């Protein structure tokens, strides 16, 4: 009925008057590969050290688990995360390969790794 | 003006066609252009309330296709005196 | 203040929001925003217990679903004094 | 000289080769280059409105190929005033 | 005490629970807020051997659960007077 | 030289074994390392034409294997002039 | 010595982890630790050929499960004269 | 004011009725009315932003069933340099 | 501003949440509080036409379940001449 | 303190034991009593966050079945400086 | 410039919303503004073919929905001499 520039972006913006919801909302270390350790260097438990050793059983309580975690109040949420980067775009899609049909001696090595011209031909 | 009309994308081209569109479609003034890292790029304008809700749809819908696209379209009709400090003022 | 809320995000529209709703919703001042890299950005309030409360929860729910999101809303009342050494005094 | 060609890839080279390919096709000036952070890179070109368009389609066909590749080929015919700002003038 | 322990997280908040945990777990004084890049934030604190490790067990479980997470949680007894050249000093 | 040979890779230890065997394979200056942002590091070599082209395959084969691996390896013959602004001149 | 050791793993604590075993295993010379971006953390030891081979081989088996682990472990027994303009002659 | 109203209806009762709509209702100067021909008139009001679209909204909502009746509502929040001198400049 | 924004309410609990929640959305002055008499109290506030809008829509929905209730929420954007002599200007 | 409590009863007998149970229970001062009309009666506290919080409880609690009863009970954790013009400074 | 770019609507709304959708895409002089009679007014821009062609397709896309309707959109890239006689060389 009424045109302008507030038809547009109907579902993208999110502000003040109208988006704001209403009224609503055998060996002594274990396995190297079978084991991971919370700390990881010096403070390792992979290696059963028996004796007068730092480690604590479940009988004692004091300075780790509840008693560190629980001090704080927290939230947490579901952000979306793309993680662009080098690694991640590690496996992008990717156009056709270029082909070389050069004939001349010209050191043309199509077995190789990609070395891409000006243009991105192959070379 | 005192309304803030933010446009965050992936990257700079959409980024730029989203500034273009916002300016264009009424009176507002890019005070920003913010390259949070990790790709993310918000432009960011201020104006009337008015102008800038305008100027605000204008970017989303122009700039939604271009490039990775649109990650954010947010307005703050007044935005408290202490945000002002974190804020750009004229662009760069 | 002593007691520190804190709003973490990935993007920038989602932390101006988080800090707009922390600053409006209680006495809180905005000690500092920071780009931790990699698309986060971290909003930083003080004040009293009983506001930096308040505050925290205002932001965690202003800019749940603005932009890419919430990643952590964190109240500390008490910072241990060396911590004090790696927040931020003003923001900038 | 008012026409923006804007090429958006990730990583340099191909940013570089679009670079080459939109400065050889036609008669444009490479405005600037910018690292937008997350492994994007942004080539912009300036001339006329006939030269940008085969620039960019020609910078576009170039770049595809090199690397991880185009993330976005754009013209914008014309640039508002305001934009210029956000806009390098020479590259550094 | 000269024992190192260093707590790795995604996102400042994490690290900043961790870096407040550990210095109030046991007796450990902070050192360092490293940014390491890509949403990447390590806490590094010096104390004794038997310190540290109780600190940086602390630590772990106070930032586990916080934001993005905890990547690592390190203790290096002792460290060699060329590593001293790459770890932050006082907290700036 | 006015040949350029660029190489990217995701990291800095394929970076320097490449920059290693594209100097040590030919005649050619390494005159640039560049930290493109989210992991990718491209070294850019200029010499001739020939030493251009024996450099930028020996530094591919090099890196293809090492760490991450090698993103692309570009050569440009002739650099059109505009080009010139946006590549080093020296080292970092 | 002129032999060159990288070592790359994703965060600082590996790379914290990788350095110290490095320089206790063999005597070789930090050189620099370089926070590549992407997560990436690159240290490099500098020493005789044989210490450099030891100390790498070291650093690689202590870094490779602390954190998110290891990128990259490399050795060049003589490195180009060009390159070590681009390699860091001492820790920062 | 910059922003353009307009509202063309058929006959000329419901282009008077919303021109009178339109001015009373909001702040809006009434630059014209213009013959289309073909029994179309259309009313053309300036101001800002926000008083043009009260406006609009109220002269659309006055002039629906007024005679044959409203063809179209529009609000142009910025209006270029050449549309100008297409419009009625003098009020009167 | 001469837009106008009434909220009225059943006690005076409700009006000055609305109040608050009003000058908080967006830049409008509260230019008035009238005790109507029988339980009325009339906050009225005075700004842009878009910003009373987005006022008078949080005032509303602040103000609903607040004490008895909300009785009206009214916006003009423009008055008439004739109506600003029974307007308050400031606050009694 | 800056928090407001304010509590809104029908008559002043349950108004005044709300003031009363409100100051005794914890630390906020008692800034105003206003007699809206109609049988409505306010008392308003102003304090920091958490000590208003408490004491609105326990006022609200308090008054509930005395006499008519309580209309509202409400805290406003800060309020806007415009509110603060309506807003009595000290009592009758 | 040579190239002609004309869009025909039905009625002046549809139509002042297209030229200034035109002008604002490309650098295109906009020459005339004809009434045809029966209620159709003609909207014609004059610039380079490529700026012709974008302005052209920005018009056309701007007015579809907008009023009664678009026509129709037709861009000559160049007229013959004998019909620029009957071409309007400026806006009335």
């Amino acid at each position: 009925r009424i045109t302008g520039p507030g038809m547009l972006a109907t579902g993208l913006i999110t502000g003040t008057p109208e988006f704001r919801h209403a009224a609503r909302e055998e060996l002594v270390c274990a396995p190297r590969s079978d084991q991971m350790d919370r700390v990881s260097g010096e403070g390792k438990e992979r290696c059963h050290i028996t004796g007068d050793d730092w480690s604590v059983n479940k009988h004692i309580t004091g300075t780790a688990g509840q008693w560190a975690s629980g001090r704080n109040p927290s939230m947490r949420g579901n952000a979306r995360v793309v993680e662009t980067s080098a690694f991640a775009n590690r496996n992008v899609p990717k156009p056709e390969k270029p082909g070389s049909k050069i004939t001349g001696s010209s050191g043309n090595d199509t077995q190789g790794s990609l070395i891409t011209y000006s243009g991105g031909a192959r070379g | 003006g005192i309304a803030l009309g933010m446009i965050e994308t992936r990257g700079l081209v959409p980024a730029i066609e989203a500034a273009d569109a916002m300016t264009k479609a009424a009176e507002v003034r890019l005070v920003g252009r913010q390259f949070v890292g990790g790709g993310y790029v918000t432009v960011l304008v201020r104006g009337e309330t008015g102008a800038v809700n305008a100027a605000v749809r204008a970017g989303a819908d122009a700039c939604e296709r271009v490039g990775d696209g649109l990650v954010a379209a947010h307005i703050i009709a007044r935005v408290h005196s202490e945000v002002e400090n974190i804020l750009p003022k004229a662009p760069q």
